[PDB]
């Protein structure tokens, strides 16, 4: 339950920028993923969820087909990859686990969100 | 004297030449023991406690579901793994729902379904042990004499009382004797490991109220349980009888848990019994209790005395305790010591012929100081009586009618030999006996009927039981043949059985 | 409407119940269950009730969740001297796919 | 869970009584006046098949009786 | 769509002249009607809301007893009295109990014990009466048409969604007519009064959970109770049934609280409803309506279209829907605007004839953008066929082998409609009635021996049904007479009425 | 308390599943083999019964059933 | 001397050697002592005070009803419920009336209602508990000697009189020693606990009226009771026997509490006996009692005296006593001082001999003054005789004529032995029995047929012994058989015990 | 309540009388005559009943006499 963010970066807008994280002990494989944004001054806004496959990959109607959510089983490991980055989307990143699997995402998923957080690390993207 | 107001008190006198009588000491009844030549004592088994518990099946009776989760896949593509599936804390269950188009799917058919559910038990049952080397029987006695009507339940004090005494009599020491000063020493010689076959029962405990269940009823009723005393997390197998796993929608599946099962339990234990605890000690309120009583010790204090020269007076009026016994107190006016009081029952007053047994043999007045209080107990006869004591001209007499007849006592004390031998069964052949040929070979005959009883009528309750009882009545006067009798002694066999309650 | 508004900051005597509405829509509320999250002063958030009405292990019996239609009405009963933080809601809609959180709910514990 | 067995099965019999003894005598026969005065109709449903299997008339009422009371408990 | 997933959607035929159909609206199942010359639709009831539930008798399942006392009396010298008994809210009985010198009375015999507890409560049942007037039905319609499979049960809007409406039946408003853009407006005339015998019901409410339970039921199980009306300290009546007074022998009464019966009433429902509830008003998951569909004025859209110029292609490949019927999905890939898919069924495709029923009428791409998905739905025949969705040389053609047969369809829809009607019983007539001189005439006879059967074999929870049928085999099998049948008639008839359930 | 009548007899017919459907099909059959199980001589006894009741032998069969169909009940 | 004038006194004579007799002497009649040269004593038990009695269940017969109120509940609506139904002073009832749109209701059909009503009693009955160590027999004597009439019922100073004299018998002391100075001591052993059956009887207390009931009519009267061991505002259980609920409508609904069951139950209690009451010790004028007469310290006054020297004088004109009994008083005038009075009875006067039987042996005027007035009594032969009284030449002489014959005494001796064995049962055969084989052996064969007859017929009134004593009349004239001498015998038994009365 | 039980079932036969016992020589005999005076119709029905009961004309008449006193006395 034991779960870390890393990659922090400050960026000026249109370049690439990563982050990553990692848990143990449960089985990775066979749970889900969720990477979430919280821009200060602000409340949390989401961001992408994974299956526990990557098939299905759904992404908020913000940021569409802008950020890239990548990882899959056998390596036990979360990246998001961001280029041609917006400018005020400066903010703390999250990286929780929607206890499911997301085989499909609202069909027999009664028991969808996340457990268990760790505190992030955000980047910034300004002047 | 201990004796004196309790409903089930029942008379055993004569012996084999006085040397012990056989009696069967219940725990709800008192015994009164006499003889013609030997101080007669009240013989009551008070308490029965069960020590040294061990622990065997704990079920828990009111489970709740925590954290849960589920997995689904679409048909034809496997069966769901969820990563609580393998743990044996969690319940799960597979089924097989409908998956189409509008699930997410890409292949109309029946899907795989995986439920899991944290089971976490909140509070248990627990089943505790009861084996005969922990057996420690508490049987007051109390003989009639020297005492007055505040020694019946007074019992704050008894080892320094020279009439009354404890007699704890494990199966660890089996057989025990009583110092009663003065009187002797009546001697215990008891079999406390044949008693209610305490091998087949157990000590259930649940919400701090405990009984003792029966050991078929315990080991079959369906319930979440574990092993042994393991107190921590339990593994609770068969964890699927509170857990129910309907059917799921496609955005509902309720797997709430049955509620608490203590009120359902409670209305199961119909034919338990009502056992209390006192720490880790489990004090009965029930059981019979075998005793030969050795008497031969046991002696008449103050046969010797010279009879009372002056002044009794009636305090406590007398009265009739239930059986036909007077008990009549009386209040000796006089210091002349170590005397004996001449009681006695006259139809006419100047015949003064004994006519009524009187049960206390030699009352003895005690103390030396002037007004001193002495209780008795008298056996009137079918009639009028009267209660004459003192010796002279200045008596204290005392008119008694009691209502009877000697054909009214045979059958009570038929009633009272169905009701102990429906209670004991082939147990009842050894309350008033001295053994031999008679009394003991009836038993030996009537445990082979015990055994194609317990056995063949298995133990059918009280409803099912008159069920069939009168199926067997209507059997009886019909099925003309021969063998009239055939099926007529099953009928007197379970109604008298359970008639007298 | 992917925007699920609710009030925005709550003020409730200890030891009585705190009630937090959520009124979102059919899309999300008004088909499938709800959530609701506990983020703290320092740390990061976590979650209370999923399902819409069940607790997690780890937390205290002292909330409880409800989803009537498209009115999600929690409740925090007891409020005490240490829950200075915020409270959100989240369900998925499937129609425009997304994870909508809320806005925020602030107490304080007075 | 739901099959309970009942201890009046191998009740433990003694001079004192037992746990519930009191609620043993009218247990079975509230449960069947409170059972077909719901259904009154198998009451007349019972007799038909009663009168229609024994031979004599002494038997049919054995069966009057023994399925009027084996469908109130069921079983 | 809306209806394409389900295990027991029903295909329906045939209107008095196309002006309305007859229907049963079964809560788990779903309903397409179809049509000559008009759009086929999909009739779903998805809840119903019950509102203004007034509560009745709310029970107690769980008691909680206070301060106890006692008094004991002299025999012959009256009976016992507490200031306790002389309130209301405590539980008190009188009895027998030996009084003796030892118990400080003056006279022997049975006395007199009056035992006082003090009820309390803390865990209620709650029964909730339900009147017709305030049902609330909700009828989901989606006709055939220019949909995509993301909107099968994509109930997220539908007041402009063109395709969608929901329609309230209530009894105030049974009658209504649902509004379908371009479709025109299928007009229902449900009852809802004569739904599920909703007069003779009601709804529990135990630690959060909800139930339907029959008002016999509810009235009948024997716990303590107030009468719900009194909203202060309750009057609790019949109290002594969670209480238990036991006399040990001796002046001694215990009083002792049964536990939680609560899941002795989850165990002793075992045949109720489950219900939640989203307010004060409890939305239900079963029953149905009898539903008149007034397809008079349902008119079909777009048939004055253009026909499409080509270029169809699959975005995923058709499967079948569990009844022999196949769902296609094409995706049309031009901007000639709302144009008609030309899909048909080929068995020899070189002469391309027609052979199936094509489900979706008229169907239409309504979207003029390049790539728009749109879905079919097929009925081929019992062989190998063809899914031909174009013309012209660009022409999609799909193998399709569809597993099955004619007589196997007709025994497997015999049952079906013997299942329908054995968890309908008289209204299972009326699921495509047109209305005729015999299928009301069989619905008459079936009323009478349904009233004539619910009447002589009452509430038989199944396995007594079983043993009842099995009973009848062997008095079916003799006694000959006329009336074998009668007893062989309602052998099958009542075993098969239990064996799909 | 000891009374709780069960809803099973008036039961809610329905095209969803009831409250305990599944464990309802084997409830009443596991408390009998339980009883028999735990009391065999009985079936001697009702055996020995049936017999000297009945008029037929498929007569005393079902004799014999709907005893041990009316014991493990007791009602 | 006294019980001169009582219609049904006794006389009993002859004894075991003149030492005791067991006399039966209930309280209407009075029995005279005789023996051969023992002092003629008269005894009358007097008054019957039961003392130290206690309360038990207390009856109200007249009711009051203050406050009512009402509450309604439609149908299907709750069931109704007022909030001072948890109060036990107030009557109470639930019921179904007719409840339509137009009463305020919604929907037509049987609404719930209840009427609550504040029970308050006014004034009440009280059964009291007695029991038989209690009774307080007072036995009034009086010896024949030198008395005058007005000595007969004088009562003022009975300690200094010599001639008179009463003993109280409680049971706890039942045996006198009565000091009849000069008389010797008369003893009697009487036996107090076989009087009137004092353990089936209660003592009611009405409006300062109190009579002798029994305790299966005071535990049958329905009507509202609270017990005796309550002081403050009662409970009054069984409360609806006096409130009358009707069904009124909401209209009027109104509620009356039944009169004053006074004289309803004057009119119940027609066979108990009344008594009365001087404080807190009942005093009952009725009841038998036995007593055994020891007489051999009888020593009568007057056998040394001279005899009375001359000049009696008739003055108070003899009088016969019901009986045959003469009562002669003289007034002797001379100092002669402390001498035997002579006196006789004669057929003859030549002869002078002493014919007839005199009872009042050897009366003696003892006052030495002028005129002494001096008492009689004798009991002549039948027919003419002459009551020669003094001796010498002034011999006054009156000429009596006994009117009567031995077989007419005989008879009268019959219906006297009749009505005596008719009401007191098995102690009528031990009023003049000495005690033998026969008087023994006859009343242990009577004390069978009264309790298997006061228990087979028993319960029978005055009417119905005589409407069931005319039906085995009938019984007999037919129905030859050996079972016939059961039919006369309750025939006799029945018509004698009813008409006797 | 209206049943006040009558202590002349239960006469404390003693040698004094009762409370009121002059009436109840004359009690149930004036109410029987007074009621059976009142509807003499009865008596109709009553040789009625007794001619079809028993068959021995002795026991019709008898019967004429135990109707014709259950009825105005209705125990």
């Amino acid at each position: 339950v034991q779960l870390v963010e890393s990659g922090g970066g400050v960026v000026h807008p249109g370049r690439s920028l990563r982050l990553s994280c990692a848990a143990s002990g449960f089985t990775f494989s066979s749970s889900a993923m969720h990477w979430v944004r919280q821009a200060p001054g602000k409340g949390l806004e989401w961001v992408a969820v994974i299956s526990y496959d990557g098939s299905n990959k759904y992404y908020g109607d913000s940021v569409k087909g802008r950020f890239t959510i990548s990882r899959d089983n056998s390596k036990n490991t979360l990246y998001l990859q961001m280029h041609s980055l917006r400018a005020e989307d400066t903010a703390v990143y999250y990286c929780a686990k929607d206890r499911d699997a997301y085989n499909t995402v609202g069909y027999f998923a009664y028991y969808y969100g996340m457990d268990v957080w760790g505190q992030g690390t955000l980047v910034t993207v300004s002047s | 004297i201990r004796c004196i107001g309790v409903s089930n008190r029942d008379f055993v006198e004569g012996m084999s030449g006085g040397t012990w009588v056989d009696v069967v000491l219940e725990h709800g009844g008192c015994v009164t023991v006499m003889a013609q030549d030997k101080p007669t004592v009240d013989i009551e088994l008070v308490t029965t406690t069960v020590s040294n518990m061990a622990e065997v099946r704990s079920y828990c009776y009111e489970a709740s579901i925590s954290d849960m989760a589920s997995d689904s896949r679409c048909p034809t593509q496997g069966e769901a793994y969820l990563d609580k599936q393998s743990d044996t804390q969690y319940v799960c269950k597979r089924t097989l729902v409908d998956r189409g188009w509008g699930n997410g799917c890409g292949l109309f058919g029946k899907g795989s379904l995986v439920t899991c559910a944290k089971f976490a038990c909140s509070k248990k049952m627990t089943g505790k042990s009861i084996q005969p080397e922990n057996l420690e029987y508490r049987i007051m006695l109390s003989v009639h004499g020297s005492q007055h009507s505040g020694m019946i339940v007074n019992d704050t004090g008894h080892e320094t009382d020279e009439n009354r005494a404890k007699v704890e009599i494990t199966p660890n020491s089996p057989r025990a004797e009583a110092t009663l000063g003065g009187f002797g020493s009546l001697g215990l010689d008891c079999e406390p490991r044949t008693g209610l076959d305490f091998s087949d029962l157990y000590y259930l405990t649940m919400n701090n109220k405990h009984w003792l269940v029966h050991k078929e009823w315990f080991h079959d009723i369906p319930l979440p349980w574990h092993a042994g005393a393991d107190t921590g997390t339990p593994h609770w197998n068969n964890k699927e009888a509170l857990v129910e796993f309907k059917d799921a929608h496609a955005k509902r599946q309720t797997v709430v848990v049955l509620g608490s099962q203590e009120g359902a339990v409670h209305t199961a234990l119909a034919g338990a019994l009502e056992a209390e605890m006192d720490g880790a000690k489990g004090r009965l309120s029930s059981g019979h209790l075998k005793c030969r009583l050795k008497m031969d010790k046991l002696r008449l204090k103050g046969v010797s005395y010279s009879l009372c020269t002056a002044a009794f007076t009636f305090t406590k009026i007398p009265a009739e305790t239930l059986h036909g016994t007077v008990t009549v107190e009386v209040q000796y006016a006089g210091t002349d010591g170590p005397c004996k009081v001449p009681a006695q029952m006259a139809v006419d007053m100047q015949t003064l012929t004994p006519v009524g047994r009187l049960i206390t043999a030699n009352p003895v007045i005690t103390e030396s100081t002037e007004n001193s209080k002495m209780m008795l107990e008298l056996d009137p006869p079918f009639g009028d009586s009267y209660i004459v004591i003192g010796v002279g001209e200045k008596k204290i007499t005392h008119h008694w009618h009691r209502s009877g007849s000697t054909i009214g006592k045979a059958f009570e004390a038929t009633v009272r030999g169905a009701k102990r031998m429906a209670v004991l069964g082939d147990t009842a052949w050894d309350f008033g006996s001295v053994g031999g040929a008679l009394n003991s070979l009836g038993k030996g005959i009537h445990q082979i009927f015990g055994a194609a009883f317990k056995s063949l009528f298995g133990g059918m309750s009280w409803f099912s039981q008159i069920l069939i009882g009168t199926l067997l009545m209507w059997l009886g006067l019909n099925t003309k043949n021969g063998s009239i009798s055939l099926m007529c002694l099953a009928l007197g066999g379970v109604l008298i059985f359970l008639s007298t309650a | 409407q992917s925007v699920l508004t609710q009030p925005p900051s709550v003020s409730e005597a200890p030891r009585q119940r705190v009630t937090i509405s959520c009124s979102g829509s059919s899309s999300n509320i008004g088909n499938n269950a709800v959530n609701w999250y506990q983020q703290l002063p320092g740390k990061a958030p976590k979650l209370l009730i999923y399902y819409d009405d069940l607790l997690p292990s780890g937390v205290s019996d002292r909330f409880s969740g409800s989803k009537s239609g498209t009115s999600a009405s929690l409740a925090i009963s007891g409020l005490q001297s240490e829950d200075e933080a915020d409270y959100y809601c989240a369900a998925w809609d499937d129609s425009l796919t997304r994870y909508v959180f809320g806005t925020g709910t602030k107490v304080t514990v007075l | 869970a739901v099959t309970l067995p009942s201890h009046s099965t191998r009740k433990l019999q003694t001079r004192s009584q037992t746990w519930l003894e009191s609620r043993e005598y009218t247990k079975h026969l509230i449960r069947v006046e409170n059972w077909i005065f719901r259904n009154p109709g198998f009451a007349l449903a019972a007799a038909a098949i009663a009168w229609l299997l024994g031979s004599s008339t002494s038997q049919k009422v054995i069966y009057l009786v023994m399925i009027l009371l084996i469908a109130p408990a069921y079983s």
